């Protein structure tokens, strides 16, 4: 968390705020309307920005993978948009009710790892079992880092967070076009890539 | 306008006539020995079209 | 903003997003639930 | 001379003082002990005369204020054309506007509302409007919804950015002192740029676009027959198939060949008897004249160049033989004083909202207006009652000049001295002709009432028993009948049709605005209506002079213009202050303009509206028994009040029910004020105190101490409750009467 | 220093420090007094050289599909009008390579990069030059004058040797700059008034400049 006063920011030219110092993995100065001006909204923000930069990556593989080994790696897949429309072997409503006991459960252990940074790291069942953890947001166990790559230096360390999060930014981006292409557009977020790829000019959000 | 009417001599008249009031005797800075502006001969000019619109496009309602 | 959130405490601001929320609320039973002038439930 | 003055980066946007309520006042910015400092809080909000000492900070402030009113206007605009694009049948009413109803607002049906969507027409449920909006945008040329949303997004847009406007003229960069004190170059440009460009590109608007437009409307077109208004501007050759002067373009205008305009600049004065509303032919020619006329009035006075009046020296020029100095020194109160601006520009803008009332019945101008009797009457009702506001606050900023800003030291006037000298003679000789006209105006109804009564209705103030014709009145309106003629040639008609030579302009089964007949009812309630603006007048013009002193008080300048009192001393010196006049003023002005109305609504519908048969037999809503039971108090209850009081309250049940609804709440509420103007505050303070103890016996004291209201404030608070509660009632009765009988 | 049409309230901030000054201020917007916001005389002087310089760009582009478009060396179809070329889809709308929209976003996103880091170098011109933009950030430093940044991507061959040069270079610019101004709003009047190419507009004046000029097109289309 090493402050980098002449950091690359969103808008060269201008001075990024004072409550972004550099150290955060991934802050360049992108704040115009102060969300972030309190530390603590700061730290919430960050942790917010976290989790919506991965739901929204295994979003946008869950849409683009199946929508890419759909219609050229051929497989069959109903769609991104109106797969809640589909059927499976639960009723609509259960398996919400399923899912959100499930991980709501992990969203509390969350809420408690902001509340208290230190708090749930002890597996209450296996008290022997632990995620080696110091930072908010980044668990270091074995259930989330088996690997051992989200450790080291806090300069490596840095770098590789801000990797998640700028892959993370654009899936958000990703995610909520796919959303507005199926919507103004019919079809699919691959076929809109190719229907441009064909004709980058009459092929675009304009139809009129 | 078909310079040489009445209309185009009565609005020339009119013109020149609140011009000449304007310079001589008043009713863009020192560029004449009686200190006539730009301003001051559009100000003249334009009300010398004024008077010249009203008398002419008038003396076509009665007369002329 | 801390002072934004001072003032989106105050009691007027408070109040409509109060009120605003619970009429949404109560507005949406009587969509849901019109009409209603008896609980017929365990009567 | 003139010069753009205006200081960079004076305040910081920033919550900081979001957070921080009442910072703009010393003893607010510390913390509510009391409840009165919420109150406090509220009143002294706009009160920036108040918060600082120097012009500089108060100009900025009411600039950047007007942009946040101007951005309100233009997003009130917004919801009016886009209410109109998406939740409106103006497609369909262009189709048959006399017979459906202008609605552009529908409810959602959630707890029986729905009953208000109603069969306006068109095939369309909503309320019946009566804004006059469809007028406008048939006036406009619209013929559309498309254009209607457009047009939402652009006032959207325009309201962003005055908004931003006014954030950018207070935090970014302010005007100082010089820029607004620089009255002529702001005179030269409303004048000249607001008012003359702004007619003119009206008029450009009504040349291209409404003529053009309602040419083929008012020709049996259907609007998605009618060619798009930009079709008319790039094609010129369908433009000129109706208008062929346009074939010529601009050369019979700069040769002064304007003879060869007169397709589409007329001067055929009176209405068009296809829709009832004035010649838009006639419109396009008045805005333009109007423009030449204010781009020659605002070249008046001198801004920066040698030319132009200063007004300074058009005010000291006028000095009276025993008037004394005269108009010296009004340029400087005037200019180092917004009240006494705000006052002039609002009597002047309150009594031109009342003629824009009286002209705009009397001179239709917009298609479909006359025979919508529901926006007619609504929009007469409306500018009365904006200019009786209007000019009561007028009196209210008046007094607070004489109290604030009036220093006869430096900034010294003597024509008001003078006006301060003798203000007991016109308080007294005003006093005395407020009685006169009370007398003879309104004991002229007692007389007609008791003779009546007496059974001695030979004996009344009647048309058929004691005449009292207005004679003056009579001979202006036979004398503007005609009036076509010698003194006004080229006109082919009257500029009105409400006087007894003119015709009557039937529109469908609607009447549209045929003569008026003047009679001894008309005397009686015109001069019950100069008695009403004449004591109006006597409680505001009393308050004003004696905002500073009087025999009772004379120090009552040190207490303030806005103070409840002196103390029960002097037998009591309640409502000296002229805050308390204008309370009273309010009242005052209720009550004309409210007896205004119900003269509007009753002549209307007995001597003016109606429905006229194709055999020419024009049948009145009431009947014309204005004449006869407008003599007497008796026939206001009876035939006014209570009978045409019979579709407000038999619609339960219809569409006309929140009409009703209202009826009873504004009664409601009208007589809850009277709680409030009756009592005092010590009664409430004692209850409050009581209930105080049963809080403080339940650990429920509120640290902010439950204050009953202050004296001014349940003054305040009454009167507001008063009038709103008298004006929603007239106002949902005159909507459900004109609304259901139609 | 001439002075066409100076007041005397012009002139005591008009000391001749601005590239190419006459004095011309009858309005007084460069008066130095307060004037924040954008009315400013150092705001002004720029915004007077850059749309001089875009209209520079714009009386030769609107044009140049004429004075060589009939010449022969272009194609008639690429030859329209300034105002018959896509700008108006009202007045015509030439079929380019992409829609009228997408060309209009590549405008927007371009020169958003170009012209936001000329408003960066405008506030703060120390900057352009302590940031990363793919290197070429060394020449866009912007040395000494936001109108005149002399790098080498704007000034690759040296003018400025001496003063002097520069001065009367800086001068021959903005005269150049205010013609082109006059001569766009030239080419939107004429358009406006006869809907017809300004090349097409001097031919008819050169044929019989009698019968074609504005009094007598006066009468609009
Ligand atoms: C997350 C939001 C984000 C936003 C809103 C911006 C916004 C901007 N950046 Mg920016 N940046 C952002 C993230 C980042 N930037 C930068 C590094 C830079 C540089 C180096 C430059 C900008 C520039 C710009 C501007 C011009 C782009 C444009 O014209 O859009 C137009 C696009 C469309 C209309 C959509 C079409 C596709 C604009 C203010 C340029 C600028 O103006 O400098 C002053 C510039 O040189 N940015 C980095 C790495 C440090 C970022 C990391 O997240
Ligand atoms: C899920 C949303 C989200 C949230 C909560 C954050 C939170 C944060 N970001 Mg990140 N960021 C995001 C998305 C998000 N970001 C995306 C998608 C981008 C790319 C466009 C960026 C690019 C970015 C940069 C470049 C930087 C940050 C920084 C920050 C921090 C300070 C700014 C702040 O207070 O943000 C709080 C943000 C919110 C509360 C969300 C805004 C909510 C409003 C309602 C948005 C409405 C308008 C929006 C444009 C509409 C979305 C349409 C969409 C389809 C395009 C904070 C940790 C700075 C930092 O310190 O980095 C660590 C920094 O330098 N962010
Ligand atoms: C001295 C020569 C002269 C003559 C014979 C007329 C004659 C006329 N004028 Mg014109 N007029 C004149 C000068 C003249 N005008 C000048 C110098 C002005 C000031 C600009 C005007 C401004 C003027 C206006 C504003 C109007 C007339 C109108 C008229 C007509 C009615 C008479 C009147 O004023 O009432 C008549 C055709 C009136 C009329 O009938 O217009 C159609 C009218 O409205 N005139
Ligand atoms: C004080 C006098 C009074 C009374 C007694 C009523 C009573 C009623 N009105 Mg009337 N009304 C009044 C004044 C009054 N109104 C006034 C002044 C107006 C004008 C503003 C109206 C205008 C009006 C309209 C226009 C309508 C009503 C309707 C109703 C009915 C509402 C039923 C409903 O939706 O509630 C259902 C309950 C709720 C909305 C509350 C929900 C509370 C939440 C869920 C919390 C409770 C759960 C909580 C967790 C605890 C559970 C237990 C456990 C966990 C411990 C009811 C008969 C409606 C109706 O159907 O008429 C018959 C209707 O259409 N009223
Ligand atoms: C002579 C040019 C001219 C023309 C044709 C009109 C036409 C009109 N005016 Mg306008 N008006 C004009 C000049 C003009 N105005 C000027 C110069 C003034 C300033 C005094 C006004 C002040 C004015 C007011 C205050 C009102 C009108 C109204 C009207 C309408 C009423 C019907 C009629 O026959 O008007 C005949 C018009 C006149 C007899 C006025 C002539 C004034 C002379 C030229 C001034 C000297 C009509 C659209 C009324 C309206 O729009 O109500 C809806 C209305 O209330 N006019
Ligand atoms: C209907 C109720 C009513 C009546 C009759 C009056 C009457 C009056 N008010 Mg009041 N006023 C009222 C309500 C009323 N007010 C209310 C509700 C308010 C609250 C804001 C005010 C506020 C108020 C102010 C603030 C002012 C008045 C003024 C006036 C006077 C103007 C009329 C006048 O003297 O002419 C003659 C009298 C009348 C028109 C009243 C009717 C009398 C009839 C015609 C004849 C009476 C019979 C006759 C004398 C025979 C006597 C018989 C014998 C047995 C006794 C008069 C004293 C003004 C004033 O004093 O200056 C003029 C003034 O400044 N009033
Ligand atoms: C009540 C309206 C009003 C008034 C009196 C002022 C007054 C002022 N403004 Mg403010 N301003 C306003 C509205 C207003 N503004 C609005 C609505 C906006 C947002 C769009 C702004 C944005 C703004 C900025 C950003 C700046 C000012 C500045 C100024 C100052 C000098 C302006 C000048 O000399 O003209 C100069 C005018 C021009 C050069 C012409 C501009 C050309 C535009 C494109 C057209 C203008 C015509 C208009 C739109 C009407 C045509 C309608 C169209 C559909 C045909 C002066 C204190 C400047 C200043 O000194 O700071 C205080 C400054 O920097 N203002
Ligand atoms: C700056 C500027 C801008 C924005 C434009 C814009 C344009 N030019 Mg112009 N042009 C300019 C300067 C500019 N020009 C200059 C300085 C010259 C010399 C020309 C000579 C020129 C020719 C000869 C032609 C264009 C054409 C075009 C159009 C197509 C652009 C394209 O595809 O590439 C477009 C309207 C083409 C067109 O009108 O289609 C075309 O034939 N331009
Ligand atoms: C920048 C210099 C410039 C030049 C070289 C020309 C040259 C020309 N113009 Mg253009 N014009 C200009 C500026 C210019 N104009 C400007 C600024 C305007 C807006 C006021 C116009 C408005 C205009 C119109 C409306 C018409 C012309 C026409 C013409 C042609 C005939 C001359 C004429 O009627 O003069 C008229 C020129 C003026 C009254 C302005 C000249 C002085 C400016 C400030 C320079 C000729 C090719 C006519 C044509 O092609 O046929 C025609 O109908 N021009
Ligand atoms: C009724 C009355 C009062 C008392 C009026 C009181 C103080 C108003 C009642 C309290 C208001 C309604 C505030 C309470 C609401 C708060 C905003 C708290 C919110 C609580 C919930 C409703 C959200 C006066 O002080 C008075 C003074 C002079 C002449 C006449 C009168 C008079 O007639
Ligand atoms: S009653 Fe009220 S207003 Fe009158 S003197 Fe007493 S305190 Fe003052």
């Amino acid at each position: 968390v090493a402050a980098d006063p002449d950091r690359p920011i969103w808008f060269p030219g201008s001075t990024p705020p004072e409550w972004l110092d550099g150290s955060l993995p991934g802050d360049f100065g992108f704040d115009p309307l102060g969300l972030s001006s309190d530390p603590d909204s700061l730290k919430w923000n960050v942790q917010a920005e976290i989790v919506h930069c991965r739901w929204a990556m295994l979003g946008a593989a869950g849409i683009f993978i199946p929508e890419f080994l759909t219609k050229i790696g051929i497989l069959n897949t109903p769609s991104w948009y109106t797969a809640g429309e589909q059927e499976y072997f639960t009723d609509k409503t259960t398996l919400f009710v399923v899912e959100l006991i499930l991980i709501g459960w992990a969203e509390g252990r969350r809420w408690a790892d902001i509340i208290k940074p230190g708090s749930v790291n002890t597996d209450p069942v296996f008290p022997n079992n632990k995620l080696t953890g110091t930072d908010v947001g980044y668990p270091g166990g074995l259930w989330f880092d088996p690997l051992g790559w989200g450790s080291g230096s806090p300069a490596k360390l840095k770098e590789l967070r801000t990797k998640e999060i700028k892959n993370g930014r654009l899936a958000m981006l990703a995610v909520m076009g796919a959303w507005f292409q199926h919507i103004y557009t019919g079809t699919g977020p691959i076929d809109n890539l190719f229907a441009h790829l064909a004709d980058p000019g009459h092929a675009t959000i304009f139809a009129a | 306008d078909f310079i040489g009417s009445s209309t185009n001599l009565i609005m020339v008249t009119s013109t020149t006539l609140m011009l000449f009031a304007g310079r001589f005797g008043l009713a863009l800075q020192t560029g004449d020995p009686a200190g006539f502006t730009l301003a001051d001969t559009l100000a003249c000019g334009t009300v010398g079209h004024i008077i010249g619109v009203g008398v002419v496009l008038g003396l076509k309602n009665i007369g002329a | 903003m801390r002072d934004l959130k001072t003032y989106l405490s105050v009691a007027p601001v408070l109040s409509t997003l109060w009120f605003g929320s619970l009429a949404g609320l109560l507005i949406e039973i009587n969509r849901l639930f019109p009409d209603a002038l008896t609980f017929p439930f365990f009567s | 001379e003139v010069k753009i003055l205006v200081d960079r980066d004076p305040i910081k946007t920033s919550f900081e003082e979001w957070a921080k309520p009442g910072h703009f006042s010393r003893t607010i910015a510390k913390g509510p002990d009391t409840t009165t400092w919420i109150w406090n809080l509220h009143a002294d909000a706009h009160d920036f005369d108040s918060h600082t000492s120097d012009l500089e900070e108060i100009s900025r402030k009411v600039f950047s204020a007007h942009f946040g009113q101007l951005s309100i206007i233009f997003l009130w605009l917004s919801g009016m054309y886009f209410h109109g694009a998406r939740f409106s049948n103006y497609e369909a009413w262009l189709s048959d506007p006399t017979h459906i109803g202008p609605s552009a607002q529908v409810v959602w049906p959630i707890v029986g509302q729905e009953i208000l969507n109603g069969d306006v027409g068109g095939g369309f449920r909503g309320i019946q409007i009566t804004s006059g909006f469809f007028q406008i945008w048939r006036a406009s040329g619209i013929t559309s919804e498309l254009q209607l949303y457009c047009t939402a997004i652009g006032a959207l847009v325009f309201a962003a950015l005055m908004l931003f406007a006014g954030w950018f003229h207070y935090h970014k960069a302010a005007p100082k002192l010089a820029w607004f004190q620089d009255v002529e170059s702001m005179l030269n440009h409303h004048l000249a740029g607001l008012l003359g460009l702004g007619s003119l590109s009206w008029a450009g608007h009504q040349v291209h676009v409404s003529l053009p437009i309602n040419q083929f409307l008012n020709a049996g077109v259907d609007p998605k027959e009618i060619p798009l208004p930009h079709e008319f501007i790039l094609n010129r050759d369908l433009l000129a198939q109706l208008y062929p002067s346009f074939a010529e373009g601009a050369t019979p205008f700069f040769t002064l060949n304007w003879s060869k305009y007169s397709e589409f600049l007329t001067f055929r004065g009176g209405l068009d008897p296809v829709t009832g509303g004035l010649w838009l032919t006639d419109i396009a020619h008045h805005h333009l004249a109007i423009a030449i006329l204010f781009l020659i009035a605002g070249h008046m006075y001198r801004t920066n160049w040698g030319i132009g009046h200063g007004i300074k020296d058009i005010l000291e020029a006028h000095k009276g033989p025993f008037t004394g100095q005269g108009h010296k020194g009004l340029y400087e109160i005037l200019t180092t004083s917004w009240h006494a601006q705000l006052s002039l520009n609002l009597a002047m803008l309150g009594s031109l909202t009342i003629i824009v009332a009286h002209h705009m019945y009397s001179m239709p101008p917009y298609p479909y207006l006359a025979t919508d009797y529901a926006t007619q009457l609504s929009l007469f009702t409306h500018h009365m009652w904006i200019g009786g506001f209007l000019i009561v606050g007028a009196a209210a900023h008046a007094a607070i000049f004489m109290v604030r800003d009036y220093d006869p030291t430096n900034r010294y006037n003597d024509l008001l001295d003078r006006v301060l000298r003798h203000r007991d003679a016109i308080i007294s000789h005003l006093n005395w002709v407020c009685i006169f006209l009370g007398f003879h105006s309104f004991g002229l109804y007692i007389h007609n009432d008791t003779m009546s009564a007496l059974g001695r209705p030979q004996d009344m103030f009647s048309d058929t028993a004691i005449q009292l014709q207005p004679v003056f009145a009579q001979w202006i309106q036979n004398t503007h009948a005609l009036a076509p003629g010698v003194t006004a040639p080229g006109e082919t008609a009257s500029t009105s049709l409400t006087w007894g030579g003119g015709e009557l302009v039937a529109v469908g089964g609607k009447v549209a605005l045929l003569p008026i007949p003047l009679g001894t009812a008309d005397f009686l309630v015109h001069h019950i209506h100069a008695f009403t603006i004449h004591v109006t007048v006597l409680i505001l013009l009393k308050g004003v002079l004696f905002a500073r002193s009087s025999r009772l008080i004379p120090d009552k300048a040190n207490l303030g213009f806005r103070f409840p009192c002196d103390g029960p001393g002097r037998g009591g010196t309640c409502q000296v202050s002229a805050w308390d006049h204008v309370f009273l003023g309010l009242f005052w002005m209720y009550n004309a303009i409210s007896v205004v109305i119900f003269h509007f609504s009753w002549k209307m519908q007995s001597d003016v509206w109606g429905s006229i048969s194709d055999q020419g037999v024009v049948t009145h809503i009431t009947g014309g028994n204005f004449a006869q039971s407008s003599i007497t108090i008796n026939g206001w209850l009876r035939d006014f009040l209570w009978a045409q009081a019979s579709q407000v309250i038999q619609s339960y049940g219809s569409s006309l029910s929140a009409y009703g609804l209202f009826f009873l709440g504004a009664h409601f509420v009208w007589a809850f004020s009277l709680m409030f103007l009756f009592s005092g505050r010590g009664y409430w303070q004692e209850l409050i105190e009581s209930i105080v103890w049963a809080h403080n016996k339940l650990k429920v004291a509120p640290a902010t101490q439950p204050r009953a209201l202050s004296i001014i404030q349940g003054r305040a608070v009454g009167v507001t409750h008063y009038l709103l509660g008298g004006i929603a009632t007239t106002w949902a009765f005159f909507l459900a009467r004109i609304i259901a009988v139609g | 220093r001439p002075l066409w049409f100076a007041s005397s309230q012009s002139l005591s901030y008009l000391d001749g420090s601005l590239p190419g000054d006459y004095g011309f201020d009858p309005l007084g917007l460069s008066d130095p007094e307060g004037t924040g916001g954008f009315i400013e005389p150092r705001w002004l002087a720029y915004g007077e050289i850059i749309n001089g310089r875009f209209a520079m760009l714009g009386a030769a582009g609107a044009i140049a599909p004429e004075i060589l478009g009939k010449a022969g060396l272009i194609p008639a179809e690429t030859a329209l009008p300034w105002f018959q070329t896509g700008v108006i889809p009202p007045a015509g709308t030439y079929t380019y390579w992409a829609d009228n929209y997408t060309l209009f976003v590549l405008e927007m996103a371009l020169m958003g990069f170009a012209e936001h880091r000329r408003l960066q170098d405008w506030y703060n011109p120390g900057s352009m030059g302590k940031q990363y933009f793919l290197g070429l950030e060394k020449g866009l430093a912007g040395s000494g004058n936001p109108a005149y940044p002399g790098g080498p991507f704007f000034n690759p061959l040296g003018f400025g040797k001496d003063e002097k040069s520069l001065k009367e270079l800086k001068l021959k610019e903005v005269k150049n700059g205010r013609l082109a101004m006059l001569a766009i709003l030239g080419y939107f009047i004429q358009g406006l008034v006869t809907g017809v190419g300004p090349y097409q507009n001097l031919l008819d004046h050169l044929a019989d400049p009698v019968n074609n000029n504005v009094l007598t097109s006066l009468k609009f289309h």
